[PDB]
Order: structure tokens, then sequence, then C-alpha cells
């Protein structure tokens, strides 16, 4: 605030404080085990409506958790088309949901980067495919500024990571752009 | 035979006779081979493992990891734990953001920080810890991280204290690109940061640790030009309040007024004896004067013995 | 196959007379390799190839070789270092770069290195200012001359050679015809891009 | 004691206790002056007219390191290197302009800065001594492992002091980020110094805390394995340490400097250092080891012994440091020496293994500027200007091996092409002028073919021979002989004509086989068609052409001044050579003029071809003292007659200098105490006019539309163009 004002606006935040923890809950850990006005459901990476002076940025800064959880779990498009979307068909806008998944692309491969998956020591493969498939069932906003793919190739680069990751990377851009060549130009 | 492995690892390891030495000597070979009469060959045997566990640390590092000779419970936890691709610009946002949120120093992590302490320089110690303060914009956060910086500060107190006093607080004041950092309400705590850990240095203080006494010879004059003894820390406090004066002067002030203001408050205190404020011909009377014009707190603070010098400014508090 | 170098030297001598021939020389000789230039991929497709160009000893006391240029994918760092080369070089008008290609000998050395399984290698250089100098390298291991480098573009290997300079013909087409294999030095005209210079 | 600025309006900064301080240039502009004014700027100045003194704001705190790499205007900018390496390459050598080319060491503190280019340049100058080796054997170049070669590359690769592992993330001239990690031993701590040029491709460091222990991170690291990767070594080599601690006396030593040389065999710096002074050296002289007493009766291993040591008195270390392996008898320039500055007064300037003492003339950080021994003033006194003392190689006189040392620096400066500061260490121009007598001498005889490329250089070498004082004359003949030879050369192949049996330029060399007067007979005798190349010339002729017409007239009325006090007065030109290739110029600009009207005539009178009859004047001059001619014929009298058309105020461009004898020289940092010809030069400035030191004298932008040529061809460094300066118009 103000540099040359008093404290006299600082503390009087402080005081403040208490009775807006009295309208505090939780950690906000996580709220959405169902696949079914509504709980877990921020607009542009923030969920409350008061707008009055809570605790720390830990309600401030976005729930990228409670995103990453529900993304990667299964049939989570109606979930997450209720909780954030709006006329999926009328609204195209691309929010910065994009960003989300480039964690999702992260965490790809940091799938094949975890002891190599142990050496093909289960199918956690599987699932990860399912939900990259999901994923690629929501591309209509993934390209927003595409280069922004080109990012998630720079954190591609953090370790090494093409041991094994690459094959399955590649894979799913082949998933994803085979149901987009015809509608789009060579240009993207 | 550990210590002289220890000495010769100071090669090119391309040899590692010492290594292979050291392995068999920490094998099980004396299994009553000889008419050993000892009958305490296992506590003996306990003794050998740990004391070559806690020494070879380097050899252990340096070169490849041993085959487990160990064959005890748990070893010792602490270590360096510095993750080697990783620069030193982490202390913050894993040390100091969660201990703000937790309720105490975490005393395992303190270990850590010792170990940047005498690893880096207390120069850019402190400096990037302050620059990580200022971000709280809130006086109750504000406060719970000085409380916790004053004790942080601990076990360096000296060499911590002399640093901060002499370039931290100049380091913002001297000039107008830091003022702006100056204005937050966390300026307030920076005084009581200030205040306290001047008390702390000025009071009695042995402060003799092997880590530290080892290493506590440099070179260091400050150049603290005087236009009642020669101690540095004293000196330093001198010509920093004699900048706190400087400061006090007109024709400028819009952060740097609150800054001064709030440092005369938090110096208010009981059970206190700094601000000896020397009275042949320095600023410190007329710093009570101006800083009057900002009512009795400057007329208990300037009263250093009821000298007839301390007459004056009792004079020029009557007001 | 189709292992092919561009060189070019006069920005000291003369730079916007370049601009000139790039509009009529250099850029129709790249789309022989290409569909036209846009942004692709780049890799060991034979079909690649560098660009260098240098300045003289003139007020360059520090430096002499800088290229960089081993893919490009023939369009992108072609087309930078054919607009954003140079526009330096002072000094006078006696030699601009011999030694120049002397090293440009040396990139084919690195073609037998990186171009294992002919290629049919070919090369073209430019150089406005007629060049001659006593050193050879100051750079490698490689040392010789003017008549060295010619043998070694021509004998040593069958790498084609030519030299498309401005309009102005100097003293310099006659020497480089000495080599009993065929230099082929004759794409010096203003007829469109030849097949294969 | 001599070249001494101030700074008038800061001072000391008694605010701030103090600040550690670095700069060093081996090339040309050697002037950083890390300092704190009264985090702050950094500043670059020149050695020649350092009035103009600039500076440029930086981004970062504390600026504690900085060393530049070549001829190329760079710097480093550490202390968390913010706003990392780059040129200046705007328009002159007074801007910084740091580009996108930053490495972003997110939060750290290293001090290192160092990776040159390529070797360095191997001196016999004992054994040559230059009699008639012609460069051959006097000055070589070892062969060098290049740091990473793809034709030599080069990136700012430095050691993490603060951190402890590795830099990473080079992008030099590529723009590509080629990002890795890697691990570096997962441990270690260090305060070290750089030593990075060493045998194979690979760096060397190795300090961690001083006296108080012994660790030495001797870190042997390699770089270039394959493009878009990194394997950084983690090549422990043998360590070591100052054994300075065997004095069971005391211990307190704690060295904080142990800085290396570039050539990594032959020193070790380590120095006990409030209450200390006392130098060590140790060597790398592999050697085996005494395998034995095992018994009765690879050996391949390195064990350090000693080079030199003893008790000292000294507190600031400046630099450390031709090659070795020589009997340095007849030698005594500072050859390898190592000198620093003493607290107490005066500089004990000597050499290494001996410090015993030198002349004195009783009644933070520096480095070495260059051979000529002229130090720079930044002792631990404060932030003080700089300060220069006697730059005398060695006790005796030695007039002879003087200018043999004189003139061995000077070609080692022409081959190697870098600035020249030996002027303060030689005597009056009279031993200066036998040195360039002899010089040029060599020069003609033992070239033997170099001269074709090393000419012009020296020429403008020449020049600062002459500079110093009397003997004005042969700096301003210079400067127009070398003015107009490289225009009219780079006028010579400007020409698009049609080919023929010999080259255009050539077959109009050869016009010295012509008669006396009638150009326009000679030039139809030789060639008239192909010589025109466009429409578009109408812009050389009546803007910058007419220089060279007034300047033949500026002879003619300078001939008949003998008589004056002056052997030359203004200029003799009577060289023929020269005047041939002018006269070449001549008819050449004639035959221009009949292509297109707009040449320069006389402008004054008696038109109807006043060119024609100067030309003839020329000629007949050059004929009468082509081949050992006379001086003041005849003739001579009559061309002496003054026409009524010779104009004057021309520029005859020159420059001040630095005439610091034996005393003092007291500047402040302002207000200098007193003691390309294409117009574009009116009374009062008229634009912001980038100008230069040499001669220049002319405008930034060129203000034309297709005269790119000159300006173009003058944009980079000019005839010996360092000094190209800027300064603003005055405003009231």
């Amino acid at each position: 605030p103000h540099w040359l004002l008093g404290n006299l606006v600082s503390d009087f935040v402080d005081t403040f404080r208490p009775t807006a923890r009295i309208n505090s809950i939780c950690g906000r850990c996580s709220l959405l085990p169902v696949v079914n006005s509504w709980k877990l459901d921020p607009a542009t990476l923030r969920f409350p409506l008061k707008g009055l002076l809570p605790y720390d940025k830990d309600l401030f800064e976005p729930q990228t958790a409670l995103l990453r959880y529900v993304l990667e779990q299964p049939y989570s498009r109606d979930m997450v088309c209720n909780m954030l979307g709006l006329n999926k068909q009328h609204k195209q806008r691309c929010p910065v949901l994009e960003d989300q998944l480039v964690d999702l692309v992260v965490y790809a491969m940091e799938r094949s980067e975890t002891e190599e998956k142990f050496d093909d020591g289960g199918t956690s493969q599987l699932l990860w495919q399912h939900l990259s498939s999901q994923l690629i069932f929501f591309v209509l906003f993934q390209f927003a500024s595409f280069p922004h793919m080109v990012l998630s190739l720079h954190q591609k680069l953090a370790g090494r990571g093409l041991i094994k990751g690459r094959d399955h990377l590649m894979w799913v851009l082949l998933q994803f752009i085979s149901g987009s060549i015809q509608k789009n130009a060579l240009a993207d | 035979a550990v210590a002289w492995l220890v000495a010769h690892v100071r090669m090119l390891g391309l040899d590692e006779r010492e290594k292979s030495l050291q392995m068999i000597r920490q094998l099980a070979g004396p299994l009553y081979s000889e008419n050993t009469l000892q009958f305490y060959n296992e506590r003996v045997v306990i003794m050998n493992s740990i004391l070559e566990h806690m020494c070879a640390d380097v050899l252990q590092q340096t070169a490849t990891q041993i085959k487990f000779p160990s064959t005890g419970v748990d070893t010792m936890p602490y270590w360096n734990l510095l993750p080697p691709k990783r620069p030193i610009k982490e202390v913050l946002t894993d040390i100091f953001a969660k201990v703000l949120e937790k309720g105490w120093v975490d005393s395992r992590s303190i270990h850590i920080l010792d170990t940047l302490l005498h690893m880096g320089g207390v120069y850019w110690f402190c400096n990037n810890l302050i620059k990580e303060l200022l971000k709280e914009t809130r006086k109750e956060h504000t406060l719970r991280a000085v409380q916790l910086l004053y004790s942080i500060f601990c076990l360096d107190m000296q060499q911590v204290t002399l640093v901060l006093l002499g370039h931290i607080l100049p380091g913002l004041l001297t000039d107008s690109s830091k003022w702006h950092s100056l204005m937050d309400p966390p300026g307030t705590a920076l005084a009581k940061l200030a205040v306290w850990c001047a008390l702390s240095s000025y009071s009695s203080h042995k402060g003799q640790a092997s880590s530290r006494q080892k290493k506590r010879h440099r070179e260091d004059i400050e150049d603290y030009v005087s236009l009642n003894m020669r101690d540095p820390l004293n000196r330093v406090l001198a010509n920093l309040f004699l900048l706190i004066s400087s400061i006090l002067g007109s024709r400028t002030a819009g952060p740097h007024t609150q800054f001064v203001q709030w440092f005369m408050e938090e110096c208010v205190g009981c059970l206190e004896q700094d601000s000896r404020g020397s009275i042949l011909q320095f600023m410190p009377f007329t710093t009570v004067s101006e800083l009057v014009k900002v009512s009795p707190k400057v007329v208990l603070a300037i009263t250093d013995l009821s000298l007839p010098l301390g007459r004056q400014v009792a004079a020029k508090a009557i007001a | 196959v189709a292992d092919v170098v561009f060189v070019i030297e006069g920005t000291a001598n003369l730079g916007p007379y370049f601009e000139e021939l790039r509009k009529h020389y250099l850029l129709p000789a790249i789309e022989y390799f290409n569909g036209g230039p846009p942004d692709f991929g780049g890799d060991y497709g034979g079909t690649q190839y560098s660009l260098v160009v240098f300045n003289t000893v003139d007020c360059a006391p520090e430096s002499y070789v800088q290229c960089h240029a081993p893919t490009s994918s023939a369009y992108e760092f072609v087309t930078w270092l054919d607009g954003i080369k140079f526009m330096g070089g002072g000094g006078e008008s006696c030699s601009l770069i011999a030694e120049g290609l002397s090293t440009a000998l040396q990139l084919f050395d690195d073609f037998k290195k990186m171009r294992e399984q002919q290629t049919h290698r070919v090369c073209l250089l430019i150089c406005n200012s007629p060049p001659y100098l006593l050193p050879a390298v100051e750079s490698t291991t490689y040392s010789g001359c003017t008549t060295e480098s010619l043998v070694q573009k021509i004998g040593e290997r069958g790498i084609h050679f030519s030299i498309v300079s401005p309009r102005k013909l100097p003293a310099l087409r006659l020497l480089f015809e000495k080599a009993a294999p065929p230099a082929l030095l004759e794409p010096l005209q203003q007829p469109a891009d030849v097949s294969q210079d | 004691l001599a070249y001494v600025c101030e700074w008038e309006k800061w001072a000391k900064s008694t605010y701030c206790p103090s600040l550690p301080l670095a700069c060093a240039w081996s090339c040309r502009n050697l002037i950083a002056f890390t300092t704190d004014l009264r985090t702050h700027m950094i500043h670059i100045l020149d050695t020649e007219h350092p009035w103009e003194v600039h500076s440029v704001s930086s981004g970062h705190s504390e600026a504690i390191t900085c060393l530049e790499w070549d001829q190329s205007g760079s710097r480093l900018l550490s202390a968390d290197a913010d706003g990392q390496i780059k040129c200046w390459s705007m328009a002159d050598h007074l801007a910084n302009s740091w580009e996108s080319s930053v490495g972003s060491q997110v939060e750290g503190d290293p001090i290192v800065a160092l990776s040159w280019l390529h070797n360095g340049v191997k001196l016999a100058l004992h054994v040559e001594k230059s009699g008639a080796s012609s460069f051959g054997e006097k000055f070589s170049r070892v062969k060098f492992s290049p740091s990473l070669t793809l034709k030599p590359m080069e990136g700012w690769i430095a050691v993490t002091v603060s951190g402890l592992v590795t830099v990473s993330l080079l992008k030099p001239s590529g723009q590509v980020l080629t990002s890795t990690e890697s691990l570096c031993r997962l441990r270690g701590r260090v305060a070290l110094a750089d030593i990075a040029f060493t045998g194979g491709g690979n760096i060397v460091v190795a300090a961690a805390d001083g006296s108080s222990a012994s660790p030495v991170k001797f870190y042997k690291v390699c770089v270039s394995v394959v493009s878009e990767k990194c394997r950084i070594d983690t090549e422990i080599l043998p360590s070591l340490f100052m054994r300075c601690t065997t004095d069971p006396n005391r211990k307190d030593r704690f060295p904080a400097i142990t800085h290396l040389k570039f050539l990594a065999r032959d020193m070790s710096e380590q120095v006990l250092l409030a209450t200390s002074s006392l130098v060590e050296c140790w060597s790398l002289r592999k050697e085996g080891l005494p395998v034995n007493n095992i018994f009765q009766q690879q050996p391949m291993i390195l064990k350090w012994r000693i080079l030199s040591a003893t008790n000292d008195l000294d507190r600031v270390s400046a630099v450390a440091l031709t090659d070795l392996k020589v009997a340095s008898d007849t030698q005594f320039y500072p050859g390898l020496g190592l000198a620093l500055a003493f607290q107490d007064g005066s500089v004990h300037m000597v050499h290494r293994l001996s410090l015993q003492t030198m002349a004195v003339f009783y009644s933070k950080a520096m480095q070495l500027s260059w051979t000529s021994l002229a130090l720079v003033g930044i002792d631990n006194h404060g932030k003080l200007s700089m300060l220069r003392i006697s730059p005398s190689l060695g006790h005796p006189l030695e007039p002879k091996l003087a200018l043999q040392h004189l003139l061995f620096l000077l070609e080692y400066c022409m081959v190697t092409g870098y600035d020249w500061w030996d002027i303060l260490l030689h005597v009056q121009p009279g031993m200066v002028q036998s040195l360039v007598e002899r010089l040029h001498e060599e020069y003609t005889r033992q070239k033997p073919a170099l001269q074709q490329v090393l000419s012009t250089r020296i020429l403008a070498m020449k020049a600062s021979l002459c500079k110093l004082s009397r003997v004005c004359d042969y700096h301003t003949k210079l400067f127009l002989m070398a003015i107009t030879s490289t225009l009219k050369s780079l006028l010579r192949p400007h020409f698009l004509n049609t080919p023929d049996k010999s080259p255009g330029d050539r077959l109009a060399e050869i016009c010295a086989k012509i008669t006396d007067v009638d150009i326009d007979k000679v030039m139809i005798n030789l060639k008239t068609e192909e010589f025109v190349l466009d429409m578009n010339t109408l812009q050389a002729l009546q803007q910058l052409l007419q220089w060279v017409g007034d300047f033949v007239l500026y002879l003619l009325v300078s001939l008949p001044n003998q008589g004056s006090p002056l052997r030359p007065g203004h200029s003799f030109l009577r060289d023929g050579t020269s005047l041939g290739m002018l006269r070449e110029l001549m008819v050449v600009i004639r035959i221009w003029g009949l292509l297109k009207p707009s040449c320069l005539p006389v402008y004054t009178a008696t038109s109807d071809d006043s060119m024609s009859l100067l030309f003839r004047l020329l000629t007949k001059l050059w004929i009468c003292c082509r081949d050992e001619g006379a001086a003041s014929p005849a003739s001579d009298g009559l061309v002496s007659r003054l026409q009524p058309k010779q104009p004057l105020r021309l520029r005859f461009g020159r420059a001040p200098t630095l005439p610091s004898s034996t005393s003092t020289l007291q500047l402040d940092g302002l207000t200098r105490a007193p003691g390309l010809h294409l117009g574009a030069y009116p009374t009062e400035e008229c634009k912001a006019c980038t100008r230069c030191g040499c001669v220049t004298m002319l405008k930034s932008p060129n203000k034309t539309t297709a005269v790119t040529q000159w300006e173009q061809r003058w944009i980079k460094n000019c005839l010996c163009g360092g000094l190209w300066r800027r300064v603003p118009l005055s405003c009231s």
C-alpha cells in the first residue's frame, strides 16, 4: 500500500485477519471423487467469492494440485466442463487451461523417467496412454499459441528424458494431429 | 590407516590402492585368527565401524560407494544433502516459505543452513535473506518472519550482525533505487531486526565454536572516518548511527523518514543499554531534537548518565 | 548426394552488389535443391551446405573465421547469412580473402568424416576483390597457397568449383584453369541459374 | 607520478565502507575502473585523450569481476551475471548496448572471466634478435588445441565460485539453448581463481578457503563431446597446497588472490597475506616417486616442487604476467616480469626470483597495461584515480639495446595487430627517427613478401612515432599519403566495365609510359569507351573528389616555400611513385569529367579547361623529379605563378597528444587542460556527427542515398580507427 501513508491501514488489515479466518474451512486438499452453486469450481485459478482479506496466498495461489489430480483421472471431461467450462461450442476462447496440460505433458516424461518405469515393471503406461487419449478427446484449445507445446519440449530437455518417453510422446502427438490434420493448415 | 587414506585421496584417484586397503582393513578378517586375548572384539569392532563411518566421508563421496560394510541399524542421517545438479539459489523457496508456514525452525534443516553458512558468504547470505523477506505484505507474517529470523541469525551473531549493520542498512538508505523496499510495513520488522541484533551484539557474547574459531581470522578496518573504545562492533554501530542522523537530514524524505521513525520507536526499550551517544561533537543530540518534531521518547533515550551534556537535550525536550 | 558448398567474400570489397547478385544468381541457385525458401527439419540429408563470409586483416586484428552452418535445412540460416552477412571492411583494395578458401577446403574434409555412405561434391566461392597474400591458414594444421588450394579442390577431390563474381572480370579466371581436373569456372553469366555450377 | 585523473563531485563514498575492485584488458582500450561513486555504473576509457570519460549503468550488484577477450569490445558483468557479454557495434566505441546475449546464472556469484580464443604467440627474441629473420623465427605460434572447435568457436563458460558444480547453457552466436545438468562430484566449496588454457582443451581451477586448511578442488573438465549436449568431466588433478605453514613459529598467512597465468606449467602465486607478506612459488615438474625401502632393491606421477619464496613487505597483488627456457643475459626488458605496487608510497618494481631492489630515485587490484611498464593506480588508497610510474627496463643504459628492444616490441605489435603504448618509454624522437629509418630499411630489404599485407598499418605506426615532438611535418605528410593512396586504390576496381586483354585498373596503371602534357591525347591513346559504369555516379566528383583537385592546387602555392622556417614547410611530396599514382588519378578523373559535366573545376576563372594546365604543370614537375631530379629547374619559376583559382581552408587532419615528459600530469575527469571527407563539415553542428580522432571528422549516418560504398567501407575501425569517438553539440 501507499508509501507515504501511515501504518494505520496496514494494521487495520491485521485486526481484520481473524474474522475472515472464521470463514475458512480447510487446506483445500481435494474434493472431486464423483464423476457426475458447487464446491471446488475456480474461474481463473481462483475459486473463492468473498472480497474480504483472508490469510496467506494458500487460498490465492492457484489450486494446481486439484486440477492436476482431476485431469489425470479418466471421465474428467464432464467434471472440468461443469467446473470451469461454459458454452463449450459457443464460447471458444482457449483459456489459460492449456498451461495445466503442459504440466500433464511434463508429468508425462516423469512417467517414463521415474526409474524408467521400473524397467517396464507394470502397466502404468496403459493408464498414461488412456489419460493422454482422454486429453486428446479435449483437443479444442490445446494449441492456443501452439508454440507453447515447444515449451513443453524445453522442459523435456530436463534430465534428457528422451530415453523412452519419445515413443509415447510421438504416439500421442499422432493421436492428436490425426483428428486435426485436414482441419487446420500445415503452418500450425 | 584411515587417516592416511584420507591424506592420500588428494591424488587423481587413478591408483585407488588405499581405498581397497581400507576396504580390506574394515572386513571381518580377524576372526580369532591369532590368539586374540581380548574377549571384547564385538564392541571394539563396533567402535571401529562407527569411527570409519564418521571419517572417510570424502573418500566415500569422491569415489564409488562402499559395498556397505556397516551391517548396523541406522547411520548418521545428518549430511550435506545439497542437491548436486541444483544451484545455491534454493534456500528461500525450500526453507523460508516452509518455516514461515510452519511453527518452528525445522531443527534438522538447520544443520543444512549451517553448511550453507560457512560455505558461501555471510554478505550474500543475509542479502538474499532480507530480499526474500519483503514479500509478505502483511504485518503478522512479517512479524513471524523476523521472529524466526532473529533466531536463525544465531550461531554466527558477531560477524553476521557486523556485516548487516555495515552493508544491509546503507545498502538501501544510501541510494534511492532500494528506497522502494523500505516503504513497506516490513520496514518496521527490519527496524526491530536492527535494534535486536545491535542489542545482542553489544551484549556480552563469547561465541566460541570449532567451525567458527577455526574460521575467525580476517582483516577489516571498515574505513570508519570520525568526521569509548576501538572495537569493530562499536565502530560499526557509531558509523550506522551517524548515517541515521545524516538520513534524518532535510530536503528529501519519502520512505526513510518512516524508517528512522520506526527505528527510534523500537529502540525505546527497558533493560537496554545501547545508544551510548558520545557527547563531544556528535549528532545524537541534534538527532533527538529533530526527531522531537515527529513526545518523551527521546527525552529518555538521550539521558545517558544525567551528565551536564544531557542538560541541553533535556532543555530542548522541555518544549 | 548433392554435397554443395556456398562461399562469398566480397562483403568488405563490395556489399550492395552482392544484394543485387542475390536477386539473380544466389537465390535461384538455392531453389535447385529446395521447393522454395519459407521452416523445416534439419538433419544429414545430403543436400545440406554451408555459408561462409568473412573479411580481411584491414580492421579485424582479432577475427578471421567464425563460420557455423552444418545443415541449416538449406533455408533458414542460408537466407539469414544472405541478408545479414556483414557491412564492414575498410583499409584498402589489395586482397580480401584467399586464406578463407583454404579453410573452405578444410570444410570438405569434415564431409569425408560426415557423409559416409558417392556424393558428387560441388563448391562455389565469390570474391569481388582480387586476392593475394603470403599466409596460408593461421587457423589449422593445413597450409599452402592459392595454387595449393585450387589443386586440392580439383585434383585431391573432384569438387566442381566456380566463381560468380560481379560482371567485371579480374585477372583471376586465368590461373584458376591450370587444373587438369575440369575446374568448370564457366558459371559467371547473366543467363539464368545453371543446373550445376 | 604521471598521468593522474580526478573526479570532482564524487569521492571515497564515506557512507559505504568499501567494495572489491578489478579490471584487466590485454588489448586496446584497457580501462574498466570498477568503483563506487558518492550497483553503480561501469566506466570505459581509452589510453589517448582520456578527457572524454564514458560510463554506462549496470544491472546487477557489486560488479565483482570482468575481463575482456579480444580487440572486439566486450565485458562480463559478473556478480549474479545480469546483462552478460556482448559487443558495442552501434556507431562507435562509446556505448555499451548490452544485447540479448545473456546467460542466466540464477542468483549466483562467480569470479571467473576467461576462455580466450587461440594460442599465445612465440617469441625467440634473445636468440633471433630480429636480425634478418623476417618475422619467421622472431615471432611464431606454438600449436595449441583450440577449445571446442567445430573453426574456433568460443563461449563465456566459467566456474561457479558461489556455486560448487559447473556452468552450462552455452549459446555462442547460434541462439540455441543446449540445456543439460551435471553432477560434478556432488560436493565442493571454492573461493578459487581460474587457469583455463592448458595443454589439452581443458580448464583448471583450485582453491577453497585459504591457509587455514589445505584443500584445492582441482577440476579437470572436458566440454567438447557432441552438439546439443554436455559431458563436463570431474577429473581431480593432483592436489597441492602452500607449504608456508612449515614454519613452527606462526601460520597466519590466509591468502586471498592465488591467481595464475595462461601458461599452466611454471607458476604458483600462493602468498602469505595484515601483518604479513611472503610470496611463494611452485611448479608442475613431473617426476617419479622414490619407490624403495620396501626391500633390498607406473613411475609417471606428479609431485609439485618449490620455485621461489621469501619474506617481503607488501599487501596488494596485481597480476602475474614471453616464453621460458631462455638464457636472458643480454635481455633486460620485463620478460615475464612480475611486479606489484607497494603500499608505502613508491613502487619497487622488480622481476621474479630476485626481488632485491631497483632504482627508486630518492632525494585494491591492478594489472599490467603492456610491455611498457605503465601500471594503473588502483592501489589500496580508496576510490583514487589511476597513476603511472617509470617504465625503465633495467638499471644500466644501452641506447643500441634500447632501440633494439623498442623495434622488437614494435614489430611484435605490428604482427599481432594489437594497440601500442610504448610511447612513454621511448626517448625524444631523434633516436626514434633513427629507429624508424632502420625499421623501414629492414622492411624494404627483408620483407620478404609480407609487405603487400603489412604496409598500411606500419605507415599509421609511423604517425605515432612522428606524433610527439618540430617534426610535425612527417605526420601530415604521411596522413595525406595514406588517405590519398587508400582513396585512389578503392576507386580503382570500382568499374563494372567490359573485359579486355588485361584488367582495367592494371591497364590504367601503365599510364606512366605517356607524354608530358595533353592528357586528352593519352586518354584516348589508351582507351576511352569502357570506363563508364552507370548514370548514378554524380555524387563523388562535386562532393568528395574535389578534394584531390584542391589537393594538387595546395601543392603549387606550397612549391616555392623552401625558404620558410621549415625544411619541408607543409609538405614536400617529391616521391614520384605516389606522384605518378596521383597523376593516374588525375587522368582518370579527367576522362570521368569527359563522361559527365559535374566534375571539379578550378571554380574561379579561365574556364574557356584550367585542369589541363594544372595537370601539365604537375606532369612537368613529376618528370623533373621522377628519377633523381632537381628541386627548388627554370620551369619552377614559371609554375610558381599564382593563378587566380587556388582556394584555401583545408582540413589537414590531425590530433593532440600526451606530452607528459618526466614529472607529473594532473587532470580532472572532464574539462581537459591545454597541453571521410564527403563534405559533412559545416561551421556549427547539424547532426549527431559521430567522429574519430585519427583524421576522420565525419558524420554518423553519412546522409546519402547510394554512396554506401564509402560509408559501409568505413563503418568499422578506420585508419588506426580505435579513436572513433562521439560528442554532442553545444547549447547556448
